[PDB]
């Protein structure tokens, strides 16, 4: 496997949603879009299972692609969620 | 002045 790969979480809320910072994402930023993980919080999920960490990349919203959204967009769209966490990431710099 | 061309919002969020 190389180290960057796409994959998708299939989660849901349990303390709250996600418990991660993010850094940029405005009108473009990372490549045809795309936010990045500033950091973890260590309140929620991310950190207590081990999903996301630090540089680590997004690319689609339950299947959808966001093919040039900014950060509004990025933001609103996990804010207005509910219950299940469905998305696909790129993975940033390599664990191990 | 608002409720048209640019409001402040490319700042930093956490969720």
């Amino acid at each position: 496997p190389k180290p960057g790969d796409i994959f998708e979480v299939e989660l849901a809320k349990n303390d709250n949603s996600l418990g991660i910072s993010v850094t940029g994402g405005v009108n473009t930023s990372v490549r045809h879009g795309g936010i990045y993980v500033k950091a973890v919080i260590p309140q929620g999920a991310a950190e207590s299972d081990g999903r996301i960490h630090k540089g680590d990349r997004v690319l689609a919203v339950n299947g959808v692609s966001l093919e040039g959204a900014t950060h509004k967009q990025a933001v609103e769209t996990l804010r207005n969620t509910g219950q299940v966490v469905h998305l696909l990431l790129e993975k940033g710099q390599s664990p191990t | 002045f608002a409720d048209s061309e640019a409001d402040e919002n490319e700042q930093v969020s956490a969720v």
